[PDB]
This record gives C-alpha cells, sequence and structure tokens, in this order.
C-alpha cells in the first residue's frame, strides 16, 4: 500500500552514487610486485682456497 | 575485498537517507491525504470482510 | 527547548521522576537534559511509570535541584563524541575534556547503548598476543582480540601491572589503545596522566596511539555505572569505523559491578546475593559480549577487577571469571615474596594456553613446571611437620629446581623503577622458552637461587652469577 | 543489488488484520511490561507488541497482565498496542536442525537460513512417564576410559557434570560428542545419537570456537547448537533447556536415541533468579528461586529410555553444573545431585598434577553404571576398580620406608593412573581401550616405566592393529570375550611387552 | 640429495668416531644440514607462487 508507494518512489527517486575510486586506492595498499631473491656470491675463489683447504686441512689430531 | 563490503554498507547508509527523503515526501505531498482516504476505504473493505 | 518538557516530581536521590506532559515519552535508555547553572544534567530513562511520568536515574549531582523543574529532552541514548581527536585526552562521562585540551573535534557521535555484534560477525581467534613478561609468555600466553583480567587484591600493584603493559605492549602495538579508568583515585589519575604524557605515547604536541576517558570515584553511583559504557563506544569506532586493532584497558571492573549494585537497589530492584543487581550478568555480559574481535577489527580488554577479600567465591568476581578469556590471579603472597610479578602461576589460565597451537615444547616446558611448582607445594606440608630432611633425593632436586623456577619467574619491570629503581627487563617469547627449559633440565641448576631472584632472562642470571661468585 | 533486493522482500510485507486483543503498556520497567487489557490471552503465550518484542506472560493477575519481554527496552516504550501473537511457546522441530546453531525462537545465528521441521511442538510439556519405560542397558561410551568404564551409564539416563569452573568442563563434554561420531557413521540409528549441545549464557566468540572445531571434527551433521548467548536474555535463557528438550522429543519419539547437554544449569539458574525477581516473586535459598527446583525436576526427569511397545527410544541427557569454587554444597547443585542418575566431579589437584581428564572417580558415581557397558569391557575392569580402590586409599601412605605390599599397589597404581590420562579432544575406539585396560589387568604394565606408558600405548596399539586386528575386530564384533579371546589377547600383550 | 645431505652428517659423526678431531668436520655437516632443513621447510610451508582470481 503505502509499502509499494514509497519503494517504487524510494528506489526510483533516489540513484545510488557510487564511491570515489580514488579513495578505495588509498585505503588499500598499493604494492607492485617485489623483485629478486638476490643472486649471492660464489663461495670462495682463486686457488687461494685450494691451498688453503688442502695445507689446512691435517686436522685429524694424532 | 574488505573496501568492497564497506561499499555494500555504504550503500545502505546511502539508502537509509534515501529512506528519510521517501518519508518526508510522502508527509510533505498531498499523497498524505490521498493515501489516507485510500487508507480509508480500504479498512472499510477489511472491516466490513469481518 | 522540546516541547518534551517535563517537571521533576521526586528528588530522591539518583532516582529523579520526571513528569512529562500529555502524550509526549521519552523511551527506555533515552538522555534527559535538565539545564542548571551546573551545566546540563543528564538523566538516563531508564522506567516508563505512565500517566506521562517517568522514572530516570541522574549522572551528575542531584543538589540544589527544585521540585518541579524543566527538563528538556534529548530524545535518544546518550551519545557521546568519537573521532580520531578524541585520542589524546581525558574524557568526562558527560563527554566534556576535563584535562580542557580544548573542545573535542568531534567527527561522529553515538550511542553509548551499542549493541554487541552477532555471532555471525565474530571472527574466530587464533593471533598470539606475547607481553615480554616471562609469567605471562610461557605460562599463559595472551592473545590479540582477547579479554585479559588482572583478578588480584586492592590495586596490588594492580595500576602498576596496567601500567607496565601498557608500557610493552601498547608503544609496541601501533594502533590505538583505549585507556578507560572507572573508580579509580583522581590522585592516580593525575599520576597516570603525567606519566603517559612522559612516555609520550599520550603527545600533545602530536597526536596519541591511545585516548583516555577517567571516571574516577566521587561520581555519583549512575555515573560510575555509564563510564565504562562511554569508553566502550570509543573502542567501538576504533575497531569498526578505523577499522584499526586496539587494546581496551578497562580499570577497575569491580566498580562497575558495584556502581550498578547500588543504583539496582535505588530502582527498587530485589537486590540479589551479597545484595548485587539481578541484572549483573546481563550488564557484564553486555559489557563484554561488545568487545570482541570481529571481521572489522580486533580489541584486546585488559579489565582489572578487584577482589574483595581475596575471595574469588565471592559471586561477583566469580561471575567476571567466567565471562572473561584470559584470566589472572594475582595474589598478595607472591607480592610478599618479593616477586613482582605478583601472579600466581598454577592459577594461571587463558584462552591460548593449549598444547600444540602453544607448541609442543612450550606444551611440554610448561607442563614440567607446572607439575614441579606443584610437587613443591605438595611437598610445602612435608617440610612444614616432618622438616626439610626426610625428603628423597629425587624431591630435593625437585625443590631446588621449584625454588630456582620461582625467582625465575621474577622479571624486573619499568614500572618498578618507582619501586626498586631497577630498571625493567622483557624477554621475548622464544628466548624465555629455551631459557625454561634449559632450567627444567638442570643445566643451571649450577646457579645459585638469589642468581635469579630479580633478575630478568638468562643471560641476567647468568651475569648475577657471577656477580655474587665476585 | 543488496539495495533491491532488500526493498524486495520489505514490500512484499504488507496488510494487517490480525490484530484484534489489543493490550496497552500500562508501565513499562525492569522488561516486565504491565498491561490492562489482553483479557483472553493463554498462559506464557506469544505476544507481539507494536514494538515488535516478543514475550510470555508469566503473571496473570486480575486487572494486569505482566508480559515478559524478551529482547530490550530500547525501542519499547510505554502504552503501546500490544498484538496477541497467540500463541504458547512453540518451537520447531524435526531433522534439519542438525547442522545448525539455532538462536532460542529458532533463527539460525550461523544463518543456515530455513529448518526442516517437522513439527512446531510446545517447548514446556510434561515428562514421560513409569510406562514409557524399558530397561536401560544400552552402552554410552564417551571414548574416555574411565568414564568408559569406571562410570558409565545408559542411554535415555541422567548423569550429572559438575566440576570446577571452566576447566574444560565444556572440553569434557565435547570429548563424548566425538566419540559420538564413530557410532554415527554406522548406519544403525541406534548407534545414531544425535546430539544437542545446549549452550546457556555463553559469548558468542566462545560458541564459535566450538562450533569451529565441531566443523574441524565434522561433528557438525548430527550436532544441533542450541545457542542461548550471553548476550541472549534471561527469558531465552529460561527456555533454553526447555525449548531444547522438545527437540530431542522428536528423534526420541522417532524412537532414535540422541544426547543432550544443556551446559550450564548454573547460568540458567540466574536467569531464572533474573525472572522471578523481577516479577517480585520471593527467592529461594541462596537466592535463587524457590520453585527452580520444580524447574530442575521437569527438565531432568524428560531424559528417558522408552518403553520396546511405545518404540524403544531415548534422549540420553548430561546436566552440567559449575562448582563454585568447588562447592557442591550449595542450593542449585544440591537439588540437581538428587535427581541425577550419576555424577562425575572434575577435581582441581588433577587438573594440576595434569591428570587431563582431572575426573576425580571417587566423587563420581553412577546410579546405572554397569548395567550399560559393553560385557568384554565389564569382566576387564572389575579388577580395575578394586586395584584403584587399594590405590586411592594407599596414596596417602605414597610420603619414605614403605611397606612391600603397599609398594606393589603403588606400582600398579601409579601407572593406572598415568593410563587415564587422555590427551583432551581425543577419544578412543572400544575395541582398543579393552586391550589397554586388559595390559593392566594382567599387571604386564608394572613392567613399564611410567614415561614409558605412553609411549607403549600408542606403540601397543599399532603393536595390536599390525599383528592382531583378528583380535581388535574379534572384541568388537563379538563385543564379549570368550576365554580363548583373552588368552590369545594376553599372548599379544606379553609379546608387545616383551618389545 | 636431502638424504645424502644428512645421511654423510651422521656418516661424519661416526668417522669422527675413527679419525680424532673435528674441527671443520662440523662445519662441513652443519653446513648440508642447515640449507637442507631450510629447503624442505620452504618448499612445504609453500604459499602458491601466483595469485587466485578464481573466486576473489
Amino acid at each position: 500500500n503505502v509499502i509499494q508507494d514509497l519503494y517504487l518512489r524510494e528506489l526510483k527517486d533516489t540513484k545510488l552514487a557510487p564511491s570515489t575510486l580514488q579513495d578505495a586506492e588509498g585505503n588499500v595498499k598499493p604494492w607492485n610486485p617485489p623483485q629478486k631473491p638476490n643472486l649471492p656470491e660464489l663461495e670462495l675463489q682463486g686457488p687461494e682456497a685450494l691451498k688453503a683447504y688442502t695445507e689446512q686441512n691435517v686436522e685429524t689430531a694424532h | 575485498v574488505r573496501y568492497e563490503a564497506s561499499l555494500r554498507q555504504l550503500e545502505q547508509r546511502q539508502l537509509a537517507k534515501s529512506v528519510i527523503s521517501r518519508v518526508q515526501s510522502e508527509l510533505g505531498n498531498p499523497k498524505f491525504q490521498e493515501k489516507v482516504l485510500q487508507q480509508s476505504i480500504s479498512e472499510i473493505e477489511q472491516l466490513l470482510s469481518k | 527547548s522540546t516541547p518534551i518538557t517535563g517537571k521533576v516530581t521526586a528528588v530522591i536521590g539518583a532516582i529523579v521522576d520526571v513528569h512529562f506532559e500529555q502524550s509526549e515519552l521519552p523511551a527506555i535508555l533515552n538522555a534527559l537534559e535538565i539545564k542548571t547553572p551546573q551545566g546540563k544534567l543528564v538523566l538516563e530513562v531508564a522506567q516508563h511509570l505512565g500517566e506521562n511520568t517517568v522514572r530516570t536515574i541522574a549522572m551528575d549531582g542531584t543538589e540544589g535541584l527544585v521540585r518541579g523543574e524543566k527538563v528538556l529532552d534529548t530524545g535518544g541514548p546518550i551519545s557521546v563524541p568519537v573521532g580520531r581527536e578524541t585520542l589524546g585526552r581525558i574524557i568526562n562521562v558527560i563527554g566534556e575534556p576535563i584535562d580542557e585540551r580544548g573542545p573535542i573535534k568531534s567527527k561522529l557521535r553515538k550511542p553509548i547503548h551499542a549493541d554487541p555484534p552477532s555471532f555471525a560477525e565474530q571472527s574466530t581467534s587464533a593471533e598470539i598476543l606475547e607481553t615480554g613478561i616471562k609469567v605471562v609468555d610461557l605460562l599463559a600466553p595472551y592473545a590479540r582480540g582477547g579479554k585479559i583480567g588482572l583478578f588480584g587484591g586492592a590495586g596490588v600493584g594492580k595500576t602498576v601491572f596496567i601500567q607496565e603493559l601498557i608500557n610493552n605492549i601498547a608503544k609496541a602495538h601501533g594502533g590505538f589503545s583505549v585507556f578507560t579508568g572507572v573508580g579509580e583515585r583522581t590522585r592516580e589519575g593525575n599520576d597516570l596522566y603525567r606519566e603517559m604524557k612522559e612516555t609520550g605515547v599520550i603527545n600533545l604536541e602530536g597526536e596519541s596511539k591511545v585516548a583516555l576517558v577517567f571516571g574516577q570515584m566521587n561520581e555519583p553511583p549512575g555515573a560510575r555505572a555509564r563510564v565504562a559504557l562511554t569508553g566502550l563506544t570509543i573502542a567501538e569506532y576504533f575497531r569498526d569505523e578505523e577499522g584499526q586493532d586496539v587494546l581496551l584497558f578497562i580499570d577497575n571492573i569491580f566498580r562497575f559491578t558495584q556502581a550498578g549494585s547500588e543504583v539496582s537497589a535505588l530502582l527498587g530492584r530485589i537486590p540479589s546475593a551479597v545484595g548485587y543487581q539481578p541484572t549483573l550478568a546481563t550488564d557484564m555480559g553486555l559489557l563484554q559480549e561488545r568487545i570482541t574481535t570481529t571481521k572489522k577489527g580486533s580489541v584486546t580488554s585488559v579489565q582489572a577487577v578487584y577482589v574483595p577479600a581475596d575471595d574469588l567465591t565471592d559471586p561477583a568476581p566469580a561471575t567476571t571469571f567466567a565471562h572473561l578469556d584470559a584470566t589472572t590471579v594475582l595474589s598478595r603472597g607472591i607480592s610478599e615474596l618479593g616477586i613482582y610479578p605478583a601472579v600466581d602461576p598454577l592459577d594461571s589460565k587463558s584462552r591460548l594456553l593449549d598444547a600444540a597451537v602453544v607448541g609442543q615444547e612450550h606444551y611440554d616446558v610448561a607442563s614440567k613446571v607446572q607439575e614441579t611448582l606443584q610437587t613443591y607445594k605438595s611437598l610445602q606440608d612435608i617440610i612444614a611437620i616432618l622438616g626439610m630432611d626426610e625428603l628423597s633425593e629425587q624431591d630435593k632436586l625437585t625443590v631446588e629446581r621449584a625454588r630456582k623456577i620461582q625467582r625465575f619467574l621474577s622479571q624486573p619491570f619499568a614500572v618498578a623503577e618507582v619501586f626498586t629503581g631497577i630498571p625493567g627487563k622483557l624477554v621475548r617469547l622464544k628466548d624465555t622458552v629455551a631459557s625454561f627449559k634449559a632450567v627444567l633440565e638442570g643445566k643451571y641448576d649450577n646457579i645459585p637461587e638469589h642468581a635469579f631472584y630479580m633478575v630478568g632472562g638468562i643471560e641476567d642470571v647468568v651475569a648475577k652469577a657471577e656477580k655474587l661468585a665476585a | 543489488e543488496v539495495s533491491s533486493i532488500l526493498e524486495e522482500r520489505i514490500k512484499g510485507v504488507s496488510d494487517e488484520a490480525n490484530l484484534n486483543e489489543t493490550g496497552r503498556v500500562l508501565a513499562v520497567g525492569d522488561g516486565i511490561a504491565r498491561v490492562f487489557g489482553l483479557n483472553n490471552i493463554q498462559a506464557e503465550e506469544l505476544v507481539e507488541f507494536s514494538s515488535g518484542v516478543k514475550g510470555m506472560a508469566l503473571n496473570l493477575e486480575p486487572g494486569q497482565v505482566g508480559i515478559v519481554l524478551f529482547g530490550s527496552d530500547r525501542l519499547v516504550k510505554e502504552g503501546e498496542l500490544v498484538k496477541r501473537t497467540g500463541n504458547i511457546v512453540d518451537v520447531p522441530v524435526g531433522p534439519g536442525l542438525l547442522g545448525r546453531v539455532v538462536d532460542a525462537l529458532g533463527n539460525p545465528i550461523d544463518g543456515k537460513g530455513p529448518i526442516d521441521a517437522a513439527g512446531r511442538s510446545r517447548a514446556q510439556v510434561k515428562a514421560p512417564g513409569i510406562l514409557p519405560r524399558r530397561s536401560v542397558h544400552e552402552p554410552v561410551q564417551t571414548g574416555l576410559k574411565a568414564v568408559d568404564a569406571l562410570v558409565p551409564i545408559g542411554r535415555g539416563q541422567r548423569e550429572l557434570i559438575i566440576g570446577d569452573r571452566q576447566t574444560g568442563k565444556t572440553a569434557v563434554a565435547l570429548d563424548t560428542i566425538l566419540n559420538q561420531k564413530r557410532w554415527n557413521n554406522g548406519s544403525d540409528e541406534s548407534k545414531k545419537l544425535y546430539c544437542v549441545y545446549v549452550a546457556v549464557g555463553q559469548k558468542r566468540s566462545t560458541v564459535a570456537q566450538l562450533v569451529q572445531t565441531l566443523e574441524q571434527h565434522d561433528a557438525m551433521k548430527y550436532s544441533i547448537i542450541v545457542a542461548a548467548t550471553a548476550s541472549e536474555a534471561a527469558p531465552l535463557q529460561y527456555l533454553a533447556p526447555f525449548t531444547a528438550a522438545s527437540i530431542g522429543e522428536w528423534f526420541r519419539d522417532n524412537g532414535k536415541h540422541a544426547l543432550i547437554v544443556y551446559d550450564d544449569l548454573s547460568k540458567q539458574a540466574v536467569a531464572y533468579r533474573q525472572l522471578s525477581l523481577l516479577l517480585r516473586r520471593p527467592p529461594g535459598r541462596e537466592a535463587y528461586p524457590g520453585d527452580v527446583f520444580y524447574l530442575h525436576s521437569r527438565l531432568l526427569e524428560r531424559a528417558a529410555k522408552l518403553s520396546e511397545k511405545e518404540g524403544s527410544g531415548s534422549l540420553t541427557a548430561l546436566p552440567v553444573i559449575e562448582t563454585q569454587g568447588g562447592d557442591v554444597s550449595a542450593y542449585i547443585p544440591t537439588n540437581v545431585i538428587s535427581i541425577t542418575d550419576g555424577q562425575i566431579f572434575l577435581e582441581a589437584e588433577l587438573f594440576y598434577k595434569g591428570i587431563r581428564p582431572a575426573i576425580n572417580v571417587g566423587l563420581s558415581v553412577s546410579r546405572v553404571g554397569s548395567a550399560a557397558q559393553v560385557k568384554a569391557l565389564k569382566q576387564v575392569a572389575g579388577s580395575l576398580k578394586l586395584f584403584l580402590a587399594q590405590y586411592r586409599e594407599v596414596a596417602a601412605f605414597a610420603q619414605s620406608d614403605l611397606d612391600a605390599s603397599t609398594k606393589q599397589t603403588l606400582v600398579r597404581g601409579e601407572r593406572l593412573t598415568q593410563l587415564l590420562k587422555q590427551n583432551q579432544y581425543s577419544p578412543l575406539a572400544t575395541e582398543e581401550q579393552v586391550p589397554l585396560i586388559y595390559a593392566g589387568v594382567n599387571g604386564h604394565l608394572d613392567g613399564i616405566e611410567l614415561s614409558r606408558i605412553g609411549e607403549f600405548e600408542s606403540s601397543f596399539l599399532s603393536y595390536l592393529k599390525s599383528n592382531h586386528n583378528e583380535l581388535l575386530t574379534e572384541i568388537r564384533e563379538k563385543g564379549e570375550l570368550s576365554k580363548e579371546l583373552l588368552a590369545s589377547l594376553k599372548s599379544a600383550t606379553e609379546s608387545f611387552v616383551a618389545t | 640429495a636431502k638424504s645424502a645431505a644428512n645421511k654423510l652428517d651422521w656418516a661424519k659423526v661416526i668417522s669422527s668416531l675413527r679419525i680424532t678431531g673435528s674441527t671443520a668436520t662440523q662445519l662441513s655437516s652443519f653446513k648440508k644440514r642447515n640449507d637442507e632443513a631450510r629447503r624442505q621447510l620452504l618448499e612445504l610451508q609453500s604459499q602458491p607462487t601466483e595469485v587466485d582470481f578464481s573466486h576473489y
């Protein structure tokens, strides 16, 4: 009755205003994709290492 | 997704002021008078059905 | 001025009956204002007695009231102001700054009779708060969104406990906190205000990651009931509207009970057991239910409770005991032993204090601690009559460990720089679990008892062992 | 849009003509509106206000009918028209409530929409008489060994769960529900106990955790959670066990079996206290209403094992009473203790001593006891009662230079005490419960170190599962132990004990 | 692989049984044990490689 009148009128005559998209961006964290787990260096180099490892070793006790 | 859910609530509050506006419109218009006459005859029919 | 004008008919203390005019009636839980040279007295409408005569409860003092005094009707449930400009000022019950940090720059106002969230809204807990306090962390770990409860004697450093918690956890947390003090000393209030300005959490040159709502005991009982409600609504605004998680702190919730009991009597309700309000359960319940972790936020209440004459068999503490999720018992005896923590370790219980959820190692360690202490307590009777010497070797090793553990639970606090002066120590959760495991294994049974006493973590215990040694 | 859908639903409500018998509130205070009007009104009739609040009408006085409002007074106002709903309390009953968390009226608070409801039946109804009784013998196995052997009960029967405040009181209860899954899976509807947990005055979060745990153990598919939460008001709480019982009648009437756990009547009492005091009725002993006994007696006598003649059905019940600091002399406990057919009494020392379950079996009793319980389990647990009895007496002799006889008792007894520990929220299958106790009976566990009891237990079970799963199936299916079966079982135990 | 890493670690405990000293034995065993435990914990902890877009 009044229900029908109120509804018909309410829906029709009052148009939704959807939110500002900019504000939505604000309320989310923006995020651009993370980059690189890195390439870590090749452990040990030169005949410094070779000599060190061969020579230093004798680390068995008597 | 969170802001989307918030927007659903916000839509309801947007629609809340729309209810207030529509209430003011019904009570403003001589629909206030003319639909009261409609209610009167509807009650006459209802009460006659008793 | 509303044409809803009522004339007082009876001033019989807080009960003030008003005689609103024909047809015009407010509604239960509404707010009436009576303009006075003592601001506006707020009357919360609590009954209708009909014939356009309502019966309402006073909040502000009722002295000088003229019987027949015109009463405007605000028309709705007492609405406080909420915002992020409520942060950093002491707001009294009637929503007025009593620290005079100028008028609150309200965004929104809300009623203080906001309804608790529904079952659907609640989001199931699993977060683990950690306070960096060894007893708490190990023996009753806290959870974010929890309902921590500081059951204890009268201010048995109860305030001191809250101060430590705020000092560590609040500052650590980026979110807001809400410190609400219901009926605590106005001396103590000034110290807290100064102190939290000092900790800078209240920064008057900036914003504040905490708000204060201090209602103190010198305010009529009716106002005392709705100090809690007032604070709660600010927290809801934070949880909901700002979305941010918080850590609520309320003090002391026995005052909330006591206040409610008093105005029940005035309201004429037949007093229940130990004079408590018949509506005690629901009042506590509304308060607790309102505080919850939702899919909008998380609120971690820490509610001080004063346990009269240290009897938890008293119905008011016992009812609260059910209603809370992370109980703590602060025993006088343990305070007297000089240990601060004053906690009763066997009586600490928390919603999160599981097995796997606290970690298998943590669980096992804690099971061992509990047994050791429980044994020590059991053997205390044997030691009492028979004597210490009639115990076994296994028992003696257990006693030695228990005394060491007892004093290893001692952890200095920053808020005992006003006591001892000794700077606080706070030990991270992982570190505590590891350190306690060692002690139990007896890896630190080569460390003196007093080198655990009133010193923090394992590094400190070892260091104090060296210190005592030389 | 959500806006359009909501509008559609509301729009689809129009036209009134139902209102007839009006009342007008004279004064509304304390949730006790007092109306002059509603001349013809049934007692505890549902009434719908102008605000829309619903009530029952406990006081029918000569000039006023004192409606009790179920809801908040926030929207209620004085002088209000009070339409007469015209129905004394009735609740949907049906199979749909399986897997439904519902509020007292029945409105799902888990929002699982419409309920498959095969009746609306009144909530306050009279209990099954003398003639509706068949002999009680049907096992109730909770998967907790102490309960199952030391204090077991039959279906349709009472038995209190009176114990220390929130010491996992709900946890002790929850263990049973999980064990009902095993039987539930089985087709037979005597093995389908359709459980009801009645959460009275309980936080929505706490019950959410309960619900979540139940979902995890998939127990929701025979579980019903009747919820009167802490927020839910005292009228709902007052009717909460009664309403729940009516649901139980439908299953029972169908000849099926079910288990209703009223948790906790201590909060029910307080709600009744709130109602009575507010209705200005004189309060009984310990400020708990005088006719609270009458409420409890009506509720607790509805649990019944029906006659074969009137169809064998049952409605097992397990009321939970929260001991206020271990007080069992309190008025609400004393009354309940008399009505109940058994008690289980949780004990704080035991909890502290890491005995979980913390049940003190001395102060646990069953008045149905051995009448129901597996015959097999009866055979191998007569000894257990006697052994434990000695262990209790010789318990205090545990604190020096001790007699060999006492010391032997202590060895057997201590191992048993460790054995009855069970990691809460894990129930055990009876066909493996019988073996564990059997081992203890054969005293082969005397030779097992206390710490190694736990490891032994699971290992023994696995050893039985691989090696002697013939035995496990035999124990299960025979449900009885022949001397030959006990022989073979002993051999298996010996063999495992050796390793 | 990972079974190699841990097997040689424990093997080296019993090799150090037969060769006195373990000065850098423990450092080799420790390193292979560490990264083995890290990758197994990585692969089992592993969140998806990409975002979903089915439901959300």
